[PDB]
């Protein structure tokens, strides 16, 4: 019988998980401080991977990649696209983003800026770091920087796609799951966490029709739960609208860039974040949040680390946890898309 | 040329010395009787290999070496091996009774009672020397001896030798042949009243080791033989530079120089390749590039870690056997562009690189297979600090408890000594994570 | 030249003792005139542990046999291995001890007790190095009992800074010569706690149901009680009689067994137990020898938690295999072993294996669970004492109802002492 | 890259190579600690042949 530990107990996804793998009969769980398991649920923060792998006889794997934070973080992944030559500076489908601190970008963020000032055109910046819930959306350089007073100034896309009906804003959650192999699986089932507003490109105060989180939406927004359960779309609906609405495909007009994206980002930092021969093994599950602007083209917003699922897929994908990372490793007695590479 | 002693207390070591000794002499054309042909200057000279070979008029080759155990049933069998010969009996020291894996009846009961005796025999090799350059350590963290004696030669010797470098050959604990419970605790109370007295320590895990034995030796279940004739293979080729004509790390003051920029940041990590299995007829000749790009692999270092994750302070590499400056500057340039190394902003981003053209020996009917290029990195990262995390936790898991403490406090060591060795660690790795995160 | 210096007092002690040196004279290849016959150097490289070299090449047992009667020793003396004790060495009065604590202890047994310290002084003066000493000898008796942990406290005054190991035989009322037995076992409990490193509890109890359940012997003599004692102190003994790396001697054992100075009393175990030509595979050996219906303590394992295991394999064997399966045990119940302990379970291989198997294995444990032991103990001894029953046998000695009264509440606070890491 | 500092003779060679540049105790102490811990043993042992002599 393989054995576990539990150390991130706020974890919906690996609470699952845990519960899905003592149903198996094959696995049993141990006390979070207990050194002999096979398989650690880590912790979100300050997890010992330099105690992992000097267990004798036990062939131990984690749920996290030590150094995938550089992906994982709003500062770290504007430096790793603008210096990996792999993603270059030229990256076409990053947001032009800058870290300002309260080295630094401050005198570079300007210079662009007031490019795009005398070139007469849209000049809508957005500041925000890894430490909201808060946000500023402004038109004015002198605005971001005051309030600022680590942050990430990128700008802000000022024509997205809009569904209609509603002519609101909305952004693309995917789910993707490497396991120890470095195997990247992209979850077939992806969310859109929609707007219930009409978005209002005139005044960006109202955050309620430019901000796609899900709790704004339930908290601010008026007409949450309008138009579609909870403000979330899934692929099929959205499929349908694309083919009804533009004439095209989910697939064609932007699950080509999304695939495209998640490969780039990955790659980029497999030789940094390998566990191929190392003394434990690594797998990982990422949340990777991309925005779809009026033209059909996909920018990547952030990546998530230690995501949440959506209530309707979590049997799925908790399921599609244990068949590719876990029981891959420790075999007992496809809901992926594979992206080769 | 500078002297140079070496001293191996307890078990492990003696058993390591001894290896290290028997490759010294294979290396030089040393034989078993001390004799060696080629050195032409009959019972004297000041060559490379005389730093750590003294000679007589009948022309035997004497290692400049002290062997020190509190039981006498291992340093017995250096008085009987295939090289007893090379020694004489004032260079073996034992005792009646040993120290129980207790590193407080090591250092303070029968240490109090058998240093004055080690210093003696210390000053007569000291007494043969021109220029003493200082002194190489073997030693284990879990015995009682290795730890508990260890630390307290260590502040003698900067007593009586205030000016002389120390090197130390450390054996991190294994519970895959460790034989104490208790090792965790000697190892951090031996590591906090050596630190200050140690230039430069090279830790080796014997679980590392004992994997590298297992996956590329083909040993199912490696012994200490198997152990340390892999172990005396790393020794060499840290020590060559002092054994051999070349400019680069030429004496023990040099060791520290490039590798020690922050004094208590004094552990280098050793990595060696290629390790070849002599039981297959032939196997591909690794080259240049291959070999040096091996001593990258977490696999291949004598401590299990990863340098990835942490900062370089200083990197050297020590080839042996067919290699030219061209070659290594290729394979340096490929690995810079598909590795991850990050150095300090306080310290260039370099190698510097050792080249001897006489290939690695091997102990003939060994495990190792002759090999026509190795090379040896050592590399100063925060990441082995991963080591010292793992050693303070298991020592927090059993003193929160105070399991085992009495068997020290009742040698006179009092329990204040176990917080102030922890706090001293606890310092420790809060320097490797300033350094390299 | 690490020598163990053995006693043997009492005549369970004695009737032990002889079996003991019986079975580890064959595995040495030493006859019963001293004679060495064996084809093996490993069974002479550590032989001076307990054995003597006399004139001749004699090998001589470094044991002393001690009793207040003649009965017992005359058939020692009169066995199969009598002639190889030192004559000079055996100690014996003629009054006896009545299955009397107090009579062993203070009346009979302190007549007696300076001529056995002048064989044991005799016997460390031609030591090289003194490791320590080992006496075996039952808790329900008087002679070994009460005189047995006289001897230990006067031992431990002479030699203070030596170790003091103890093979304990408890009584059971299964196996029972007198209702005053728990009485002497609580008296020297406490001595034990006090002046002993290192204590094998023997429980009769365990060894009557091991020949009975197990071995299908309908009717257990005394005799194949003490044929499972053998066999477990031989086990137990091995790594210190031949070369080794792991508990090679008596001080580095209880180094790795003892992390608290009173809780040294340990659950030995043996397998194989036949009732008997088939092979036993490392498997087999490595679950029956954690089995609890191995156990010579009568002690369930899994009612408490492990502080420190010590695993000797005895045979030719797959080390490979034997690390494997050693970590699986550890692997599959971790529960069982205490958390801040890392790495509390050592094991050691020795080639040679014991008399009539290919391959054995022995288990010492530490477990709290050995508190149910001393619980039971308790519990005979408050249902006598609370009514003062049979006491006037002791008082009659010079003992005082105090005394008892401290004996039981020492045995209470070790009971509440393991149940305070079990938690 | 740079080489730098190169050292050729009979047996090898050294160099280094830049790929980018940068951006006690006394002797009376020791024996007053282990004397100290000899009496605190000299200490216990008395303490236990004490114990014993009641
Ligand atoms: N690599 C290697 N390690 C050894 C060897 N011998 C012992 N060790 C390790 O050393 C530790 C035990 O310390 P020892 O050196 O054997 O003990 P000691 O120094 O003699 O001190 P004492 O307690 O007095 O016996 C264990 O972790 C062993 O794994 C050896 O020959 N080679
Ligand atoms: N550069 C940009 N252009 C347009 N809209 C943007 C934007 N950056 C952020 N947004 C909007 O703001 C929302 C929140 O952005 P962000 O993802 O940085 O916050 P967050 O990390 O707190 C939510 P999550 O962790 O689920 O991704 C996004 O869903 C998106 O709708
Ligand atoms: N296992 C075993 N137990 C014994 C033997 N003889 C006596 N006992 C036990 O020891 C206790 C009696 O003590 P005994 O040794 O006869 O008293 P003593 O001679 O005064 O020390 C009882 O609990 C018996 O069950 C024996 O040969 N083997
Ligand atoms: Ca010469
Ligand atoms: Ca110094
Ligand atoms: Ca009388
Ligand atoms: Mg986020
Ligand atoms: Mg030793
Ligand atoms: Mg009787």
């Amino acid at each position: 019988m393989y054995t576990f530990v539990v150390r991130d107990e706020n974890s919906s996804v690996y609470a699952e998980v845990s519960r899905l793998l003592l149903a198996t009969g094959q696995w049993k769980r141990l006390r979070k401080d207990n050194p002999r398991f096979n398989l650690m649920l880590g912790e979100r923060n300050r997890l010992p991977f330099g105690r992992l792998g000097h267990e004798p006889g036990l062939v131990q794997l984690v749920n996290y990649y030590r150094g995938a934070d550089k992906l994982c973080r709003k500062a770290s992944l504007v430096k790793l696209i603008k210096t990996s030559p792999e993603l270059s500076e030229s990256c076409t489908w990053f947001p032009e983003s800058y870290v300002i601190y309260p080295t630094d970008e401050r005198e570079v963020f300007l210079a662009a800026y007031n490019r795009r000032r005398e070139g007469r055109e849209g000049n809508v910046w957005i500041a925000k770091s890894s430490a909201g819930a808060g946000i500023l959306i402004s038109s004015e350089a002198s605005e971001l920087l005051d309030f600022i007073d680590v942050h990430v100034i990128q700008k802000y896309l000022e024509k997205p796609l809009l569904l209609e009906p509603g002519h609101r804003k909305f952004d693309i959650r995917s789910w993707v799951l490497v396991d120890h192999l470095y195997n990247i699986y992209l979850y077939r089932e992806g969310v859109l966490r929609t707007s219930s507003e009409p978005y209002n490109s005139a005044n960006f105060q109202d955050k309620t029709c430019h901000l796609t989180n899900h709790c704004i939406q339930k908290e601010y927004s008026k007409n949450y739960g309008r138009y579609e359960e909870g403000n979330e779309m899934f692929f099929e609906e959205f499929n349908q609208y694309l083919m009804d609405a533009l004439n095209t495909t989910l697939e064609n007009s932007i699950l080509l860039q999304i695939k495209h994206i998640i490969r780039s980002c990955l790659m980029c930092i497999e030789p940094a974040i390998s566990t191929k021969h190392l003394h434990y093994q690594s797998f990982q599950l990422f949340g990777f949040d991309f925005m779809v602007d009026e033209e059909l083209k996909v920018w990547l917003i952030e990546v998530n680390g230690a995501p949440a699922c959506a209530q309707k897929l979590y049997a799925e994908l908790c399921q599609g946890i244990v068949d590719v990372a876990i029981s891959s490793v420790f075999p007992l007695a496809s809901i992926f898309i594979k992206l080769h590479h | 040329m500078r002297e140079c002693i070496s001293i191996h207390v307890g078990q492990a070591g003696v058993q390591i010395g001894n290896a290290c000794w028997e490759l010294y002499c294979l290396e030089h054309g040393i034989q078993p009787d001390g004799q060696m042909p080629s050195d032409k200057t009959i019972g004297g000279g000041d060559d490379s290999f005389n730093t750590f070979f003294s000679e007589t008029g009948a022309g035997k080759h004497v290692p400049r070496a002290v062997f020190v155990d509190l039981e006498p049933t291992v340093i017995d069998e250096v008085r009987t091996g295939t090289y007893r010969q090379l020694f004489h009996p004032e260079q073996l020291i034992t005792g009646k009774e040993d120290a129980a894996n207790n590193y407080a009846r090591g250092h303070y009961t029968i240490g109090k009672e058998i240093i004055d005796l080690v210093l003696d025999r210390i000053r007569k090799l000291a007494d043969q020397c021109t220029g003493l350059q200082g002194f190489l350590v073997f030693h284990s963290f879990g015995g009682g001896t290795g730890s508990g004696f260890t630390s307290l030669l260590m502040e003698r010797l900067s007593v009586d030798y205030g000016k002389k470098s120390k090197l130390e050959f450390s054996i991190y604990p294994a519970p895959q042949v460790s034989t104490a419970v208790v090792e965790p605790y000697n190892s951090i109370l031996t590591t906090h009243t050596t630190l200050e007295h140690s230039d430069c320590a090279f830790m080796v895990d014997n679980e590392a080791i004992y994997d590298i034995c297992r996956r590329n030796l083909d040993i199912e279940r490696p012994t200490y033989t198997n152990l340390n004739r892999l172990i005396s293979q790393i020794v060499s080729s840290i020590t060559a530079s002092l054994r051999f004509d070349g400019a680069l790390n030429v004496d023990l003051t040099e060791f520290q120089t490039n590798l020690v920029p922050y004094p208590r940041i004094h552990f280098p990590l050793a990595t060696y390749a290629p390790v070849i299995s002599a039981e297959k007829a032939y196997h591909e000749q690794l080259s240049v590039a291959e070999i040096t790009n091996a001593c990258f692999e977490p696999a291949n270092q004598m401590v299990k870690c990863d340098p990835r994750h942490g900062k370089y302070m200083a990197c050297c590499l020590l080839y042996r056997g067919d290699v030219v400056p061209k070659d290594v500057n290729a394979a340096i340039a490929t690995i810079k562009t598909k590795r991850s190394i990050q150095f300090v902003d306080w310290c260039p981003t370099g190698f510097k690189v050792g080249i001897n053209y006489q290939p690695p020996t091997v102990v003939p009917g060994g495990d190792l297979a002759k090999v026509q290029r190795a090379v040896c990195m050592l590399s100063n990262t925060t990441a082995i600090a991963e080591a010292w995390a793992r050693l303070d936790h298991k020592f927090d898991l059993m003193y929160a408890k105070r399991a085992f403490v009495h068997w020290y406090v009742g040698e006179g060591m009092e329990e204040g000594e176990f917080s102030e060795a922890r706090e001293d660690m606890a310092a420790l790795e809060k320097d490797y994570e300033e350094v390299g995160v | 030249m690490r020598e163990i210096v053995h006693i043997q007092a009492g005549q369970c002690g004695n009737q032990i003792g002889a079996k003991f040196w019986e079975v580890i004279s064959d595995e040495h290849g030493i006859d019963p005139t001293g004679s060495y016959h064996g084809d093996s150097d490993l069974q002479l490289e550590r032989i001076n542990v307990y054995y003597n070299e006399a004139t001749g090449n004699k090998y001589v047992p470094r044991a002393i046999l001690v009793d207040l009667e003649p009965g017992t020793m005359d058939s020692v003396r009169s066995g199969p291995f009598g002639q190889i004790f030192r004559p000079d060495n055996f100690v014996f009065g003629q009054s006896g001890a009545g299955n009397n604590w107090a009579k062993g202890h203070y009346t009979e047994g302190a007549e007696l007790v300076d001529s056995v310290l002048d064989v044991v002084r005799k016997e460390s003066e031609s030591c090289d190095c003194l490791q320590g000493f080992q006496l075996t000898h039952s808790l329900g008796g008087g002679t070994g009992s009460g005189m047995g942990t006289l001897l230990i406290s006067k031992i431990r005054e002479e030699y203070p800074d030596r170790i003091m190991n103890t093979f304990s035989v408890m009584p059971s009322p299964k196996v029972s010569d007198t209702v005053v037995e728990p009485y002497n076992a609580t008296l020297s409990v406490h001595q034990l706690v006090e002046n002993t490193d290192e204590t094998y509890c023997i429980d009769n109890e365990a060894l009557y149901d091991i020949c009975f359940r197990t071995l299908k012997l309908t009717t257990p003599t005394y005799g194949d009680l003490n044929h499972l004692v053998s066999a477990t102190m031989s086990g137990v003994t091995t790594c210190l009689r031949f070369p080794g790396q792991l508990n090679a001697d008596l001080r580095k054992l209880a180094v790795n067994m003892v992390p608290f100075p009173r809780l040294h009393f340990f659950m030995p175990g043996f397998a194989p137990l036949t009732s008997q030509y088939r092979a036993l595979t490392v498997p087999e050996l490595t679950q029956q020898m954690f089995d609890s219906k191995n156990m010579m303590a009568a002690c369930d394992p899994r009612h408490g938690r492990y502080l420190t295991v010590a695993a000797i394999f005895r045979g030719r064997m797959s080390m490979k295999e034997v690390d494997e399966q050693m970590l699986n045990v550890q692997n599959k119940n971790s529960s069982y072993f205490v958390e801040w302990i890392p790495n509390n379970v050592k094991t050691a291989v020795c080639d040679i294996p014991p008399r009539g198997l290919k391959m054995s294995a022995t288990f010492i444990g530490n477990s709290t669970a050995i508190q149910e032991l001393f619980k039971r103990i308790s519990e005979q001894f408050t249902a006598m004492f609370r009514r003062k029953a049979f006491l006037h046998w002791y008082t009659g000695e010079g003992m005082d109802e105090m005394e008892f009264t401290e004996a039981e509440s020492n045995m209470n606070d070790l009971v509440s002492e393991y149940q305070q890491y079990q938690d | 890259m740079e080489v730098i500092e190169l050292n050729k003779c009979t047996s090898g060679q050294s160099f280094e190579v830049i790929l980018k540049p940068p951006s006690d105790p006394s002797l009376e102490e020791i024996q007053k600690k282990l004397e100290a811990a000899e009496e605190r043993r000299k200490y216990q042992e008395a303490e236990l042949l004490k114990h014993l002599a009641e």
